[PDB]
DNA sequence: TGGATGGCACTGGCCGTCGTTTTCG
DNA sequence: CGAAAACGACGGCCAGTGCCAT
């Protein structure tokens, strides 16, 4: 086994030069450094480890180092380099599995200070190395006199870079050892730093293998990217911007601008007494200014000529209140609230900090006498929605148009194990939060994401999209877990017609989507009021629905009961939270990992969300593997390409319809496989849609 | 009272087309300095009667005029002399500083 | 006692860098 | 010429609110 890391001139997409690398060999207990000209020797060594059926350990190597080495080996040495999956270990992947309850800085992309809770020490250091190095470089660049530009720190190799390169490895080695010492994932009778690759995977908790496969597959997906119709979203931005302009025109006309105190340093004091009056806006007593300026002539100095008048403005001693002129901003809930109250609106919902709630829900119900202002409300709601679309599609810091790459695709990031439950997280941008096809402008947004927007590299023909989603996943997960209580009744009934549509009819809801929001809100202990809000009624309609549905599957209580007994010893209830005494603070996931439980009231959700997340994770894995054992190639230069994974859904680009039909059928076989793999008490299924884009495929 | 209480709609002809000097006071009820210079203005209205006109404009009740003058602080005293701003001083000057402000501009 | 798990926009307060303007020593 | 002073466009940080999706 060996621990390694490299230093190059840029992130994966733009990297074109290997600066250096380091390898620690457990078989020799020694570090070896490689410089620019040692590149070939570096690759040899790594390949030597593979030849011995060994293991290579990288921290974030799966997403960066490995694919990068492949890219540089070709560009720089015109050599084919491809470390097999089974030979690679990633401590960032391991760290995220074992410390799932914790956050990390996604290798320096996020700010530690903005992250809640603690951060594992070794990983924190690794994620800050690029920044600490920049500081150390930007410093030596001042001691010598030169100035600093962009990110020159990475343009050329230097021994300062080499030193960090070495420390990364010594630090990655410690992290590796710390992680391996956890007896829950690695049996203690085995030295995992002295075993062949097949042994490392087979002797460790199934979870270790799954996570490394997911990460390997997902890094590939990132590289693939999601074919994006830049032009279309570009024209939509033009449409939305015009509409925002018109509403702003009407709104600023309906609600006039106004002034406000601003910049007041000193405090206003009573003239009579001297009593400071905090209530009054802060003031500013200038000490520079007068009627005329100081004399400039012999005449002025003598009074024979009026001194130059002072065009200053202020007059030393004369206190004034500085103010700013503000123009009505529809995006400011503070403004909306101010204007609406001045029109007779009386809020009936405030926040923890006493601020009157101003969301669409309350706006929807606001009523004022003035017809014009009353109508302005409908314009404010539109403006907010329009803005939301612009924010996400063009203007925000993570807007689609700011992330489309040269290859006409958006390479969103994925943290395969970013959520406690085992779900993944998505960002830059979050391709898992794209407006639903049925929401305002949903179709246009969704349609801009699609295989059709990618043209085959050889024929120039548009690719086809294959969309697959697990059917009623978490509800089938519930059925599995309560099977020991209802002997599989629910697991059987859930299969009589679509479950959500059926529930929709029973609850008399308007859409299937609304049945999904209801049932899950219900299953996870939403109060009567919230249930009302979800279905558009009140607390009574909520209590009704709770009984009506809990009455049907009373076993849900039994399950809830057992989860409580297994986790909690006893619990109280103070003034700012619940004080709990735990028997065990975690749940054993389907692949054996520990799944931290944050709260007793969320235990069931932790159980079912985790089961769904791990089922789906094993699923996308088995699916790609079946496609591959079928002779299909993963890549735009092949037959299919994973474009996105949205929890229990996958969107795959295909070279031809035929391939898309096979992908769809295969995903289905895969789902059933997984269900059999963990002896699930509820049959698992998936629904597949062939089409041009995301709007048609989900 | 001999002070003109303006409105956005009346401002133009009461001020910009008045013939003779006119001192406009852009104020707000929530400003301490404003409530201070007020009394002085009432007096300055009689003392300079015939020499100029003293008018007040409440920027809350009349938000459209002030913006045209980039008012950044209050109370603002804009001295008009035929549609044009003659002199401009901001702050709750004293009865003395004000008279010295006018005289030098009248 | 509670829907859950996440990303992320946008305002507004705090704070400090920084290029521009004015009357004065 | 620089210093003291009144400024505002400006970016990094952060808390509070609320919308995106599964
Ligand atoms: N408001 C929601 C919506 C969904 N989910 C969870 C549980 C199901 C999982 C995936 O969402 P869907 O794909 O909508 O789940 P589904 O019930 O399998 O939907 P379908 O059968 O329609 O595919 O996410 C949730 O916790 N809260
Ligand atoms: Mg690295
Ligand atoms: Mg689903
Ligand atoms: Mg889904």
């Amino acid at each position: 086994m060996i621990v390694s890391d490299i230093e190059a001139n840029a992130l994966l997409e733009s990297v074109t030069k290997f600066h250096c690398g380091v390898i620690y060999d457990y078989s020799t207990a020694e570090y070896v450094s490689y410089r620019p000209s040692d590149f070939g020797a570096y690759l040899d060594a790594l390949e030597a480890e593979v030849a011995r059926g060994g293991l290579i350990v990288f921290h974030n190597g799966h997403k960066y180092d490995v694919p990068a080495l492949t890219k540089l080996a070709k560009l720089q040495l015109n050599r084919e380099f491809h470390l097999p999956r089974e030979n690679c270990i990633d401590t960032l992947v391991l760290s995220r599995l074992i410390h799932s309850n914790l956050k990390d800085t996604d290798m320096g992309l996020l700010r530690s200070g903005k992250l809640p809770g603690a951060l594992e020490a070794w990983g924190y250091r690794l994620g800050e190395m690029k920044g600490e190095y920049k500081d150390d470089f930007k410093r030596m660049l001042e001691e010598q006199g030169e100035e600093y530009v962009d990110g020159m720190e990475w343009w050329n190799f230097n021994e300062e870079m080499m030193d960090y390169n070495v420390q990364d490895v010594v630090v990655t080695k410690a992290l590796l050892e710390k992680l391996l010492s956890d007896k829950h994932y690695f049996p203690p009778e085995i030295d995992f730093t002295d075993v062949g690759y097949t042994t490392f995977w087979s002797e460790s908790l199934e979870a270790v293998d799954i996570e490394h496969r997911a990460a390997w597959l997902l890094a590939k997906q990132e590289r693939n990217g999601f074919p994006f119709d830049t032009k279309a979203i570009e024209e939509l931005y033009v449409e939305l911007a015009a509409r925002r302009s018109e509403l702003l025109r009407k709104l600023t006309e309906t609600f006039g601008s106004w002034y406000q105190p601003k910049g007041g340093t000193e405090m206003f004091c009573h003239p009579r007494t001297g009593k400071p009056l905090p209530k009054y806006p802060r003031i500013k007593t200038p000490k520079v200014g007068g009627i005329f300026k100081k004399p400039k002539n012999k005449a002025q100095r003598e009074g024979r000529e009026p001194c130059e008048l002072d065009t200053r403005e202020y007059v030393a001693g004369a206190p004034y209140t500085p103010v700013e002129h503000v123009v009505f901003n529809p995006s400011s809930r503070d403004h909306i609230q101010k204007k609406l109250q001045e029109a007779g609106w009386v809020p009936t919902k405030y926040t923890d900090k006493g601020a009157p709630v101003v969301d669409d829900e309350v706006l929807e119900g606001v009523r004022v006498d003035d017809p014009e202002k009353q109508a302005a409300i409908d314009l404010i709601k539109e403006y907010l929605m329009i803005q939301k679309r612009i924010g996400q599609s063009a203007e925000g810091d993570k807007a689609w148009l700011r992330y489309v790459a040269e290859d006409g695709k958006i390479h969103g990031s994925v943290n395969p194990n970013g959520a406690v439950t085992g779900r993944a997280t998505h960002a830059f941008p979050n391709l898992a939060q794209i407006p639903g096809v049925r929401s305002p402008y949903g179709e246009q947004c969704r349609a801009a994401f699609g295989a059709e927007h990618h043209l085959d590299g050889i024929t120039g023909k548009p690719w086809v999209q294959a969309g697959i989603d697990a059917s009623g996943l978490e509800l089938r997960c519930l059925a599995h877990f309560m099977a020991r209580f209802d002997n599989g009744e629910y697991a059987h009934e859930i299969l009589n017609g679509d479950i959500h549509t059926k529930n929709q009819i029973a609850a008399e809801l308007p859409t299937r989507d609304n049945a999904k929001t209801f049932i899950y809100g219900f299953l996870y202990g939403a109060g009567d009021e919230k249930i009302g809000q979800i279905v558009g009624a009140g607390k009574e309609r909520g209590k009704e629905l709770k009984k009506k549905f809990l009455e049907n599957t009373p076993a849900i209580a039994a399950l809830r009961e057992s989860i409580q007994q297994t986790l909690v010893e006893s619990s109280q209830w103070v003034a700012g939270e619940q004080q709990v005494k735990w028997k065990r603070r975690w749940i054993k996931g389907l692949d054996g990992r520990k799944v931290h439980v944050r709260s007793p009231h969320a235990a069931l959700n932790t159980l079912l969300q985790s089961a769904g997340a791990l089922i789906c994770k094993l699923w996308i894995i088995k699916t790609e593997e079946m496609l591959v054992e079928k002779g299909l190639k993963h890549g735009w230069d092949g037959d299919f390409a994973y474009m996105a994974w949205v929890h229990d859904e996958i969107q795959v680009g295909c070279r031809t319809e035929e391939i898309a039909q096979v992908v769809i059928e295969t995903a289905q076989e895969a789902m059933r496989w997984v269900g059999d793999h963990w002896n699930f008490r509820c049959l698992l299924d998936t629904e597949g849609k062939m089409g041009p884009n995301w709007a048609i495929c989900h | 009272d001999k002070i003109i209480h303006l409105t956005d709609d009346s401002f133009d002809t009461d001020v910009l087309k008045a013939d003779g000097a006119i001192l406009v006071d852009f104020w707000a009820e929530w400003c301490g300095p404003c409530k201070m210079i007020a009394p002085i203005l009432d007096e300055i209205a009689d003392e300079y009667q015939g020499k100029l006109t003293v008018a007040k404009l409440n920027i809350d009740q009349n938000p459209g005029t002030a913006p045209k003058y980039g008012i950044r602080g209050i109370p603002t005293l804009l001295l008009f002399k035929n549609g044009e701003v003659a002199a401009t001083k901001v702050g709750a000057l004293s009865k003395g500083q004000l008279k010295e402000f006018l005289d030098a501009n009248l």
